[PDB]
């Protein structure tokens, strides 16, 4: 599958995934062709910030759909 | 109602449909029930104004009680003011609360609304957010409170800076409104902004 993610000063980057694949994973790929670790991410689609552990299948992710990248914004 | 309150309504509603107000498209109030207890009224945003081009629907209503208490008013037509509500319209002016006058009309009212709309007093806000950016940044408050009326109030002017932010917003799904609301809120800082429509 073919997907993309949009970053904050809005580079469009591109994945290759599968319906099943989980949360945690596409946030692997993502930190491989990016560098971001996953417990920076969050992934927005459709207002709602995914949780890991559900699947693109349980967000209706189809394919060429855009995923939204907004990094965890440090805070202490 | 009481006598009193019925012959002042009529009396006042024909006060103003024969203002000059009315006539030059400024001030104006509709029935809403037969019995008189509630209002519409309508008010033109003043010249030179961020409001300006806007017109604002409030809900008015009328107390048992009236004259010897103040009409209850809210706006419906939602606008960015220190002494509104953004959320629900209340007012906070002191002829609906402590300084009402018998004397007070419903003509006096929206014209008093119409002021405060031209002359915010910051220090007695309604809503804290929006008088805080009134004083820390004021070219940042015009133009926020021109894009609400716009949106809103159908005010003619537009920001195209603000309008695209909004719509990269709208992109990730979220509502319009509470993109609009959270960018106003945040001064327009998308990431900020953003933070606020996750939580």
């Amino acid at each position: 599958m073919q997907i993309f993610v949009k970053t904050l000063t809005g580079k469009t980057i591109t994945l290759e995934v599968e319906p099943s694949d989980t949360i945690e994973n596409v946030k692997a790929k993502i930190q491989d062709k990016e560098g971001i670790p996953p417990d920076q991410q969050r992934l927005i689609f459709a207002g709602k910030q995914l949780e890991d552990g559900r699947t693109l299948s349980d967000y209706n992710i189809q394919k060429e759909s855009t995923l939204h990248l907004v990094l965890r914004l440090r805070g202490g | 109602m009481a006598n009193i309150a019925v012959q002042r309504i009529k009396r006042e509603f024909k006060e103003v449909l024969k203002s000059e107000e009315t006539s030059k498209n400024q001030i104006k109030v509709d029935l809403v029930d037969e019995n008189f207890t509630e209002l519409r009224g309508e008010i033109a945003g003043p010249p030179d104004t961020p409001y300006e081009g806007g017109r604002y629907q409030l809900e008015i209503k009328i107390p048992e009680t009236y004259p010897f208490n103040p009409p209850k008013v809210r706006f419906i037509t939602k606008i960015w003011h220190p002494n509104i509500s953004s959320v629900t319209g209340a007012i906070c002016l002191d002829i609906l609360k402590d300084q009402w006058a018998a004397a007070m009309t419903l003509r006096t009212v929206l014209l008093s609304l119409q002021a405060l709309l031209a002359a915010a007093e910051p220090d007695d806000p309604q809503d804290a957010v929006v008088a805080n950016q009134y004083k820390q940044n004021p070219e940042m408050f015009k133009q926020t409170a021109r894009l609400w009326a716009h949106v809103y109030a159908g005010a003619p002017v537009s920001s195209p800076e603000y309008t695209k932010k909004i719509e990269n917003l709208c992109a990730m799904g979220f509502d319009r409104n509470a993109v609009i609301v959270a960018l106003s809120s945040k001064s327009w800082d998308v990431e900020t902004a953003t933070e606020l429509l996750l939580s």
